[PDB]
């Protein structure tokens, strides 16, 4: 198969509304936020940030034979199912700055990493030596752990964050929180992104 | 239960 | 039936323009606003910029099915939604979250988007101990009570466990009440849900 | 006929691009602005931000149905219907529709569309603090059709100026006037109509 | 009529408002 | 025969991607800017916020119909028609169309589109408070076609206005629209543009 | 073939989702930024307007030029376009001009939109003699050098601008990481500018 | 002509405006 | 000449600009 | 890895 054949198959058998749950087991979604810039800080207790959201999951229905065929293809996300990930403490609609394309591997693995400009409710502190800490809670908006399982490193600054920014990253720590309520048998997962930063 | 404070839980358990 | 089969059936038999009035009875819509954040307060223009979760529930028996999943996540574009609007609104409601609703096997639709919207409210004495009580009136834009019945989930008077601790403002009390008025002209009743947000500045 | 049957018929026989001119007589469009709020007044740029309900009514006989053992009225999205090409000839911003884009269609073919619109207008806002206040002139009319295709009318209503106006607004309505202006130019035989909305308002104190 | 102050009512009753 | 038939024919035979060049002759596009309002002037970064009616006319013979026992003109949405790729070279903002996106099509194939556009421009707004005021020059032209595909023309131009807002903070002194046809040494085809000069000052 | 026939063929055989890799060799994309205006500089984001001249070959669009037009104007929605993005961008690129590309009979596509975009560039020292150099990193968002190969005063810059261009340099950077066999390319655009006085 | 000051009139009369 | 300074000219003449 | 700092590299090599 050539790239055109692979892309036609994906487009024609496109079920973006259908979650790729392979026999009851949840879709393993891996999320990692890489901060590029901290633009505005207002005191309202708001923070305007630009970050790369590395999202990976498997969709076995997209898989193809890699023998004498490309190993990977670039597919627009409109032709693919995407997890309903949302920041619970978000005050702004997430603005996608980059081409809305995902990288699909022959094994069915989907790698989507858009650059997002978003405002968050955080305790801004910012001018202090200790620096203000900004807590972001990312999770599925409508699915529980048995449908979508979310997973996150706990360090790195790194090469991502702009040297020309007015702010400075102190530490970024991404942790998985799994809470099972008394009401309900299914667990509820989220990825808590802690961004502590200060003004230069 | 803290389920009502969660968006995925509130819609899954008709809180 | 699997998830794909259920979602295909919903998509193919999709009538979002058609109100699911079962046996000429109105669609029982249940609305409840859960305040997440109060961003800006302009005492000069009497405006308030707020973030809130709008828990909207109703039944659409045409979506019902049934060794199959009990619930599925469906995009609202494939479903009929009530024409709810805040008469007290100055800005267009901005949906911040993925536009998906949870549909249960019985036909029940649970849609809860996070909305950022500006409202005309008496923000006089926000710094005071009593604070300001911002009232919002939600109702159907084109249907009467015999087509869509709007009801408040709570009363409340409950404050919030969802409201941000990092907000510049503090919730005192949230009160959601149903108002049903029948005019002398017309036989059909007219309903609305009056939300009352009592809040003050932290200092 | 049930609601689903009526809505399917409207959707399938949908001609939103086609003006419902019956027997070569114009479509009688009735427009009436009901002011809700006056938000911002900018002395620097001479602008005004207004919130208003635009009650637009007209007849489209092709949408008509037998009301016997059928609903008298249905709610139809405006995308499935023809709408008049109404515009404020003096507007500085694009009209922002705040409400669900749905119209009420009666069994006789009458269409009632009333969206809530947030729009900026060119206004001499000097003396908004004065007793006389400031007046905003909005000239509403069809963008491409003349009186022989779309006729425009303001209604006989004149006693509701502040009936919908927010009590929490920083401004106060003095006088609202919506008059019909029919001008026939020397060039052309067809008349040209517009509805001139005058909004007189002042700051509270 | 209080109906005329309501948006749903106004469009539901063209004869009254 | 009727409006519905004419509109269906236009919709079904719709080629908005196809330039209506008849017999290898360019499309005669006539452009005329009528200024309605000048909203903001940024003396700092030399910017100007303006509202104007862009009267654009051209002929598309494929849209033509027999006017005998049929309407002479119809209102067609521009999405169903080919439109010239006109753009302001000195534009700093995306043109915002404020009015219904409808054009008037005559039975002879003539298309008349006149949207109200709110746009920001890079202009020398130095001495806007002075008696001579500021002159803001806007150059309009086809983004991808040369004179042999689209011929642009200004439709008089002096001096305005009966269109401009009396309630505006600014005052129009003179509006001039001139055609500029330049043929470069490289290339045999000519390159056309319409230079719109807006002379304006702040009121008392 | 006439213009209508060429445009119909392009529209009907339209594969905008398919990269035109001919004989497994990468798509040679040529990018050149021509600055028109520098609007705002705030205390550290810069708001600029620039023409992005993008050229590449798509052999599937080719046609016989004999008794047919040599070139046609095609809307980019009917064509494949490279997934070029600025890595240091803070705002979504705003296309100001008609979204049309010029397609030649040999399959060459020439797209040049006018883009208004904000960038992260240090605003300290814009009033000084040397000014402040603004670095812009353009590259493919999802493709490597084996799929899309990127290649790089002004006589375009407005005389009415508050700023003045000192020098514009566009360089190709090809980096091969230790992990991975394929090379990674980008075009580094360095805009040196200062405030007028 | 006063017709030219009107939008509906301009587009309806190409010969006049 | 100044073809390269023109948008329509730059796209029409790939050999020159 | 320097690859992780690159967008095209991160998605093509499943850091």
């Amino acid at each position: 198969l050539d790239r055109a054949d692979i892309l036609y198959n994906i487009r024609q058998t496109s079920r973006p509304d259908v979650i790729p749950t392979q026999r009851d087991r949840p879709v393993a979604v891996s999320v990692s936020l890489k901060f590029i810039n901290i633009l505005e800080v207002n005191e309202t207790n708001e923070v305007d940030v630009v970050f790369w959201q590395q999202t990976t999951w498997s969709d076995r229905t997209l898989a193809w034979n890699s023998s004498h065929s490309p190993d990977q293809v670039s597919v627009p996300i409109s032709s693919l199912w995407v997890p309903d990930l949302a920041a619970y403490n978000a005050i702004s609609k997430p603005e996608v700055l980059t081409p809305q394309l995902a990288r699909v591997v022959s094994d069915g693995e989907v790698l989507y990493m858009p650059s997002i400009r978003q405002r968050f409710s955080c305790d801004v502190g910012v001018d202090t030596e200790s620096g203000a800490t900004c807590r972001i809670k990312i999770g599925s908006w409508t699915h529980h752990s048995r449908e979508i399982s979310v997973d996150p490193e706990n360090s790195d600054d790194s090469e991502y964050f702009s040297q020309y920014s007015r702010f400075e990253i102190l530490d970024v720590t991404q942790k998985k929180n799994s809470v099972t309520y008394s009401c309900c048998p299914e667990a509820y997962e989220d990825v808590e992104v802690s961004l502590n930063f200060r003004k230069k | 239960s803290g389920c009502c404070s969660n968006p995925a839980c509130r819609v899954n358990n008709p809180c």
